[PDB]
């Protein structure tokens, strides 16, 4: 899985 | 007032306890227009359970794309949050998860899935609300879903998430 | 706005997902007067579920008989809601439903069953928030339930519908 | 199955 | 009537329907002073049930204990409560009953159990909104837990209670 950006 | 009650009887109605859950989100058109402008690039969904004591999670979506799908993607991520019980569950987080956004005539349900990286922080033991959202950022191209097909119909579309219980 | 929150909380407080219900009538004497003077013919039971994200459905009856019950028999109908998942679910409703008036000494329950006729309205997808009820005008004659027996105890009542769930 | 008349 | 209304969410988001329930009780510390200085010598857990219509049950307990238990033990007992659907189940209650003081590192729990005496006014079908509770006077030295090992965690113990099925 990826992280999301703005979190 | 009423207000926080009501909301607290919200968020129970929408909660599952099995792993397995449905996000209806309605008043997609709008939604989806917060998100192209900048306005709302995301959208946060109820919470649910592996099981009645188990870990509690909930869904982060884009409509209009996040990092790498920015512009081009549909970005569904899953989110570990900060549950009740955390104290007696087994960390990190390490349950397979597989996403869905529903076709509508059941027919292509478009699908994918993973298995979390333990050395992340999305998946260690929750000090915050919520943890960092993990996830597919090019889970779906804008031109397969908004546009037509069978995914949006009646203005809302459905997205699935389903998170294997072995060990649990 | 208070009426709104109690009403959502009993109806979620009554749902049951697996398709089994037990609907208990209290106030039996009472309801069943106002049924015999013809100031309410019917009432409606809480809502329940085929499963977490399946059909709604409800019951309908009517203490002192509906068409040819009325006025010698309790009728008993089964109620196709609008469920937030409609769009998710095969049409028209095409399960077996089975009705029973429970004998509170578990020994002589009244028990009727149908399956749904296709070409009626009453299992099409909804398009209001209920289709039109459908099940059996002579489930029980009067004289047995209300009467004495052991149907009836302590001014109440229990009727249980079971949803048959194959092929779902 | 019946109908019911006044639903 | 608005507390009832919130007391009626708090209860529900606390019930379970398969004999199981987690009780976690929380400021610890504060609740257990409570009881060494007399205040408030028991606690009673929310309600939770045998199956969707089954029996009704609820925790009580004694931080500084009770009876045989005062001052030196943790007291915890069963409780039937009087449920929605007694009339139609068998009594007295007669389902084994098993109590737990969770070890948070999950290596020790404390661990007890018990079978109904059939005889008791505790397990005949309830009169009252509760029957008189009953088990175990001496389930935990208070060395053992609140001192420290891993039963207090971050301010919190867990006690599970698990009904058995069998016959039901």
């Amino acid at each position: 899985p990826q992280q999301a950006t703005d979190d | 007032a009423m207000a926080d009650l009501e909301q607290k009887v919200l968020e129970m109605e929408a909660s599952t306890y099995d792993g397995v859950f449905i996000w209806k989100i309605s008043d997609f058109p709008r939604k989806r227009q917060e998100a192209v402008a900048g306005r709302i690039p995301a959208i946060f969904s109820p919470a649910f359970y592996t099981s009645r004591y188990g870990y509690k999670m909930c869904l982060r979506i884009y409509l209009n794309g996040d990092g790498t799908g920015r512009g081009t993607h549909l970005s569904l991520f899953f989110v570990v949050m900060k549950g009740p019980n955390d104290a007696l569950l087994r960390w990190p987080f390490n349950q397979k998860v597989t996403l869905m956004l529903l076709d509508q005539n059941n027919r292509e349900h478009v699908i994918d899935a993973f298995r979390p990286d333990v050395t992340s922080s999305s998946f260690q033991r929750p000090v915050n609300d919520m943890n960092i959202a993990s996830g597919c950022p090019l889970f779906c191209p804008v031109s397969k879903m908004e546009a037509k097909n069978s995914y949006v119909r009646d203005d809302a579309i459905f997205i699935k998430a389903i998170v294997d219980l072995t060990g649990l």
